[PDB]
């Protein structure tokens, strides 16, 4: 329950995974009038540590320019580097991305990071866990329904994760 | 025109700033990146070098070329066009293999 | 193709990174290690020191190598590959026993 | 004696040599639904100082990848150097 | 094998780490004593410096050594045996007297 | 016995550390003294420089010595001794006067 100033009460129910950060970059809006990224069958980069080397991350980045399908970054850390990169290949539509920033900070996050991995049939692609990060091929990343970002929220729909998988990931939460 | 090319120097365009579709896919945003390719603009000749006659320069004028970037290699606006001024043997290839 | 090879330079492939069964046995984490062993791709031909005739280079082109990691040896990656640019001499051995 | 939020008291007797001290790493764990790690007939390195060069202990662990009967290592400061190596 | 033994350059293992019996006698701790005495499993064969025929390199492989220590000296780990290559010059002694 | 003497190096002992009669009067506490005066235990027998035939080292072993305390002298215990190992031309002096 939270303060509405509308003085009838309303309920909204969030549909599925929703974490609370927003789009690094205004120029990533696709959709100006909602005001939000919206991007249809995107791929879903689960990523480890700060990254601000496009530098190192390209030949991943390359992949899926080929691919067509858009791309979301999770992701700690983001410079310029990625951001005006970004906007010179999304606003002239070379490659369709949008980014933010990983929810609230800690091993926390990190645990997770894997219950979105899980969900979204991806993985948690990390050099701390094992990858060499521009290693990552096109199936060792996340794919989902749809995805919405605003400068507060970020929505994700329906994902390609395998059911039992995720089950067995909410038990072995119950636990 | 300059003023003469130096002896034992060359003269050289940078080949280009920023290919700018890296892997030949990606639109790159900020490189920053300088081409250690060159073309060669002009020869300085000879090297006059253990007082023999002029050995001659290792290749010719009119050829692209692969440079180190260092403290040698001087930056010249001769013209209106940006030209870099070092030794010959600043350059680390044309073209091998 | 660059653009020609450099007179007493040497072009090579770094022989590997991280040969990933240490001791032919552990599979290495971050070891982080760049082999100092590489593979000859080019050769400059010729030394043209002490205004003598180019003295040939000290070996051949097509031989793997041990070079010592240095500002000498330049990274520059010709075409795709990652290639390595020094002077025949920044090398410390092919197979020597 | 403890602090029990149960209304009904309870004892619970540890068997053996038990330290209070936990996996380095949570990808360590081999049993997920046990949420701990089970090494059945380990070997044990009971280990001096502090030990981020796996760079250096090496041929201990080689020894050990061949016999094949899983290891504890003990020891007082780790990195991921170490950590990341074993995952 | 490695490769190739470099121009001018030797191959030595390094002759112990701690002769342990300190004076004979007593069982050394962490002396952390590297013995600077070597002994040449490699060598270069010749000098080509001056620009002429190939000097003949000082000595030969199979006698021990003693080597400085120096930045030239390089661990290179060659198959399963650390080995040291640096230039037969960089040795202080063999044996003299 | 060490190994070899090397190519243009010497070995000496030092003369002494501390000639403890200071003045030939005072016995002196820690002056820490160590002469520079040395004593010839073996040479180096030639220098091969500018590619020529091997140039006599300067004069011979088994006379005693004056050395410039240098990063060239080298410490070394060879046996139960301990002698500096140098370059000839590190020494200022024998008896000249």
């Amino acid at each position: 329950v939270e303060d509405g100033t509308g003085l009838q009460d309303e309920l909204d129910v969030v549909e599925g995974m929703q974490f609370d950060r927003g789009y690094l970059s205004p120029y990533f809006i696709n959709k100006p009038e909602t005001g939000a990224v919206e991007l249809e069958s995107p791929f879903i980069l689960l990523a480890d540590k700060k990254i601000s080397n496009i530098r190192e991350m390209l030949p991943v980045l390359e992949a899926v320019a080929k691919a067509g399908k858009p791309l979301l970054i999770i992701a700690e850390d983001v410079e310029g580097e990625a951001l005006a990169t970004l906007v010179v290949n999304t606003m002239r539509g070379i490659v369709k991305v949008a980014a933010v920033k990983a929810p609230g900070f800690g091993d926390r996050r990190k645990a997770m990071l894997q219950d979105i991995a899980t969900l979204t049939g991806g993985t948690v692609i990390s050099e701390e866990i094992g990858m060499e990060l521009e290693k990552a091929t096109l199936e060792d990343l996340g794919q989902a329904k749809r995805v919405v970002i605003n400068k507060d929220t970020t929505t994700i729909i329906d994902g390609v994760g395998e059911e039992a998988a995720i089950q067995g990931r909410v038990a072995q939460i119950r636990q | 025109m300059n003023i003469r090319p130096l002896h034992d120097r060359v003269i050289v365009k940078r080949k280009e700033v920023e290919t700018k579709s890296a892997g030949g896919i990606v639109l790159t945003g900020s490189a920053a990146a300088k081409s250690t390719r060159g073309e060669v603009l002009a020869v300085g000749n000879g090297r006059i070098l253990e007082n023999g006659e002029v050995k001659p320069l290792d290749v010719k004028v009119g050829d692209i070329v692969i440079f180190n970037d260092g403290y040698g290699v001087k930056s010249e606006k001769i013209d209106n066009e940006e030209v870099l001024i070092m030794s010959e043997s600043d350059i680390l290839a044309i073209v091998e293999a």
